């Protein structure tokens, strides 16, 4: 064994040693992957989330930290329509929040082809989707009002009574309760055709302003890896 | 000088162990195929299974001397040796399965119900060492058994193998413990683990209705079959040991202490059914 | 707007194309040449090969 | 006026195919018939490469033949021996994801780009021990496929928008913008003699370019998807690509044409990198159902499988000695046939 030899083999043993001590960090921290639409409020998500916790560019990336434990989100702009090609680079992700709003009843429709696409996806078949109902504060306002009738858009409307597994807070009227979980319902309809058992959608509801979402995103990750380990562990 | 008859001894012993031996040469073996294709995609279970699977091999391939023996009339003919060892692997090896089950049942545990946590612990690493010192265990107790000279000769000659029917002073502690630290320690362990799992699962939200009343069906499933093999045995081992001495209620129950050591063979058998069988894993590589 | 296109197909199109079975021979007369230099087709000598 | 352009647009297509369907002579099944099959290949592992923590996505042989770059979610570059499976250097990436790499013709930098819209440049050969960025490019707006150095002064590259550009590395500008696609473009191939370069996009055309002038001189139309794979026959006169359509192609470029098609029907799944051989006799294609196989170009019939991957193939190359084949896979291992 030469002089060089030796050299390159302490010089692989030291590479070797810092990628181990990297592994660790890596298994430790959950991506997840965020969508939306323009007309959503997931830029406010990630103004007044991650405080509480160049000119072309393409990957915006937040970090913040819940119980001890990192979670890194990707926010994807300045790119084309065109997704079919580097949505396959998230496939070991944790999961996929979705951002829709929820009082623009035009680019409703829209949104949900949208999440079809998405849920469909050849490569996105062992992917959970968390959705966040956003601006639930303009629902309200719009709802208890004349100058609107969310029957006009969706002719199905009027044969659809509220679910009996519902926890309205106080305070709010039954007309808003109703025309509430129906947006829900097309969601889940679109969610349960398909999918089998493999991937799972969990619904929230979430305003602007306030802070409870980091909890929920840490709930949903916390069981889609528990899902993950009945999986893994032999159980089911 | 109590010459104990023995006729179940020689009935209904040699269709179990033929059975035992037939059914479970080949599904060990497959099963340690599987835990060979789970160790190589970096698993901390595969550790486990493979060591299980090793175990219950090494407990399998004692039988046909004993099924020699059983088949003689009261007879052990090879050797002076080899009955400190297959005495060995039929009486203290059915003690390593029980520490390897008490494994997978902490590693499930903290895969299932902490699984943001403990990431240290679910490593090959860890698996190894404490494979090691399992076997390390099995190795001193090992080393233990072979001071003492075990054979002694019957009225009408034979060669009884492992077994003194007046209890000897020495063997009562070693009930004592045996009965304490692997029957009191390991089932309230693995109650304690799975407890957790199926508080864990019902607690869910992403798995349908059908699948936790399927993992309930499993544990409860796994749990039972443990006690029904072992829990006689060590009833028994305690009605013998403490309070059961004197030579003419000795002679009264050698069935049920034979009865319970022979009932307590179907582990090799039942634990890969339960371990490398029923999963989607391995109906995915068949 | 249009016209970029119609100029690239124009400036395209009238350009010299040779017949199928001359690049046929050529693609068959190159690699029959180098036919004796790769080590993929013809297993080299065991002293040869460094992997 | 719109109908008058568009009438003469369409008559103009025709024509220019009227030559094409004109100028056809024979199949090149025909001429090929007279020549002895390879004979079974059969390729057996002989090093094996692990360290990595996730997917792999490139892979980019050096000049000396012996070196290795390889890229991976985890945002790592790590320069490998093949000959001794030593590690020889490790560059953390600031960007996690990418999707190409590239090895300087010299031996001294290293590129890599993805999602980031940047192609950085590294310096491997410092006064100091260390690997430090050079330059960082910036000026697309899509994201970036793949990156292939002409000199140590220059580099090519490929975007997501329809659009393809000459770099200089001194002076961070551009010096030439290429367009014409209607779609995302996802391959490059420079000619040997670093004058031509061909690209394939996912509109189901092919384009050549001269670098020097900045216009494009042929357009190729075969494929029906979208096309996921290009590379040089070692002449200059041929190239060939590979589609979700699970069809191969192989063209030429003064007949104009398309030659050949290795299609067959149990296959199904696409295919994702080719790279041809020293003499041009074999090519080697991956594939999404965790293989990957080896053609006869001249005749058309599958000789090869080389099968040891648990996932999916991304990566393909072939030494410039001729003595070596590497491929690579989403199971984090690189495995160097032979």
């Amino acid at each position: 064994l030469s002089a060089e030899d030796k050299a390159a083999v302490e010089r692989s043993k030291m590479i070797e040693k810092q990628l181990q001590k990297d592994k660790q960090v890596y298994r430790a921290t959950h991506r997840l992957l965020l969508l939306g639409a323009d007309n959503s409020g997931k830029s406010t998500i990630v103004k007044q989330m991650r405080i509480y916790h160049v000119k072309t560019s393409g990957i915006f990336e937040t970090k913040f930290q819940v119980d001890k434990v990192n979670f890194h989100m990707f926010d994807v702009g300045a790119q084309r329509d065109e997704r079919r090609k580097w949505i396959q680079c998230f496939n070991d992700v944790t999961a996929i929040i979705f951002v829709v709003d929820s009082s623009d009843y035009n680019r409703l429709q829209e949104a949900l082809n949208d999440f079809k696409s998405i849920w469909n996806n050849r490569w996105l078949r062992t992917i959970s989707v968390i959705l966040f109902l956003n601006k639930q504060d303009l629902l309200a306002e719009k709802v208890l009002a004349g100058k609107s009738k969310i029957e006009d858009y969706f002719p199905e409307f009027a044969r659809y009574t509220t679910p009996e597994d519902a926890t309205p807070e106080p305070g709010e009227d039954p007309r808003v309760t109703r025309a509430k979980y129906f947006i829900r319902d097309e969601f889940l309809r679109i969610s349960t055709a398909s999918g089998d058992g493999r991937h799972y959608c969990y619904p929230h509801f979430t305003c602007s302003v306030d802070t409870e979402n980091a909890r929920r995103i840490f709930n949903d990750c916390r069981d889609i890896i528990q899902r993950m380990h009945l999986r893994q562990y032999e159980l089911l | 000088s109590c010459t104990i008859d023995h006729t179940i001894h020689q009935t209904l012993a040699p269709v179990v162990y033929v059975t035992v031996l037939v059914v479970g040469f080949p599904a060990n073996c497959l099963s340690l195929y599987f835990g060979y294709l789970q160790i190589k995609a970096r698993n901390e279970l595969g550790v486990y299974l493979c060591n299980l699977t090793v175990a219950d091999l090494f407990y399998i391939c004692s039988l046909p001397f004993w099924l020699q023996y059983v088949l003689q009339h009261d007879n052990w003919s090879h050797g002076d040796l080899s009955c400190q060892v297959c005495g060995i692997l039929l009486y203290e090896n059915i003690y390593i399965s029980v520490g390897f089950l008490c494994c997978i049942s902490v590693d499930r545990y903290l895969a299932v119900a902490h699984p943001f946590r403990f990431h240290q612990f679910r490593t090959l690493k860890a698996a190894v060492g404490v494979s090691v010192v399992i076997w390390a265990k099995e190795l001193l107790t090992s080393i233990y058994f072979l001071m003492h000279e075990e054979v002694i000769e019957d009225e009408n000659q034979h060669r009884v193998c492992f077994e003194h029917y007046p209890i000897q002073a020495w063997q009562r502690a070693i009930n004592y413990y045996r009965f304490l630290v692997g029957f009191l320690f390991p089932i309230c362990l693995l109650l304690a683990s799975y407890q957790g799992i199926l508080r864990a699962v019902r607690r869910s939200h992403g798995t349908q209705k059908s699948r936790k009343d399927q993992i309930q069906r499993l544990v409860l499933s796994t749990v039972v079959i443990f006690l029904a093999c072992f829990l006689p045995y060590h009833v028994l081992l305690l009605v013998r040991s403490v309070w059961e001495a004197s030579c003419d209620f000795a002679k009264g129950v050698f069935n049920a202490y034979h009865f319970s050591l022979l009932l307590t063979s179907f582990n090799c058998v039942a634990d890969p059914v339960l371990y490398c069988f029923v999963s989607e894993t391995t109906h995915r590589d068949l | 707007q249009a016209r970029k296109l119609v100029e690239q197909l124009k400036m395209e199109a009238n350009i010299d194309r040779i017949k199928v079975s001359k690049a046929a021979a050529d693609l068959m007369a190159y690699c029959e040449a180098h036919a004796k230099e790769d080590p993929l087709l013809t297993p080299v000598p065991a002293s040869e090969n460094p992997f | 006026e719109l109908d008058q352009l568009r009438q003469e647009a369409e008559q103009l297509k025709n024509q220019i195919r009227d030559a094409r369907k004109a100028c056809a002579d024979a199949t090149l099944s025909q001429i090929t018939n007279n020549i002895d099959p390879v004979g079974r290949i059969q390729m057996r592992t002989r090093r094996t490469l692990r360290g990595h923590l996730a997917k792999i996505y490139a892979m980019h042989w050096g000049t000396d033949s012996r070196l290795l770059v390889s890229a991976s979610q985890d945002g790592k570059l790590i320069i490998w021996d093949s000959y001794t499976t030593n590690k020889v250097h490790a560059i953390p990436l600031r960007s996690s994801w990418v999707m190409t790499c590239a090895y300087a013709p010299s031996g001294n930098y290293v590129a890599c780009g993805g999602l980031d819209n940047i192609c950085s440049i590294y310096n491997l050969k410092t006064r100091e021990g260390n690997v430090r960025v050079s330059r960082e490019l910036a000026g697309h707006t899509g994201y970036l496929s793949c990156c292939r150095f002409l000199d140590d002064n220059q580099i090519v590259t490929s975007s997501g928008d329809t659009t393809c550009a000459l770099w200089d590395i001194e002076t961070g500008q551009q010096t030439t913008t290429f367009t014409g696609h209607t779609g995302d473009v996802m391959s490059l191939s420079l000619a040997p003699d670093t004058r031509l370069f061909v690209s394939g996009a996912c509109d189901a055309s092919a384009k050549l370019w001269d670098v020097r002038e900045g216009m494009c001189r042929q357009t190729f139309t075969g494929h029906e998807s979208d096309i996921n794979a290009i590379c040089f026959f070692p002449n200059g006169n041929a190239f060939a690509t590979g589609s979700d359509d699970a069809t191969c192609r192989l063209f030429d470029l003064r007949a104009d044409q398309e030659l050949m098609t290795y299609s067959h029907d149990n296959i199904i799944c696409g295919i994702t990198s080719v790279s041809f051989s020293k003499s041009g006799r074999l090519l080697l294609a991956g594939y999404d159902d965790f293989n990957c196989n080896v053609w006869d170009a001249l005749k058309a019939d599958r000789a090869g499988v080389l099968a040891g991957h648990d996932n999916r193939v991304s990566c393909l190359g072939v030494t410039d000695d001729g003595m070596a084949v590497a491929t690579g896979s989403w199971d984090s291992f690189l495995k160097i046939w032979n």
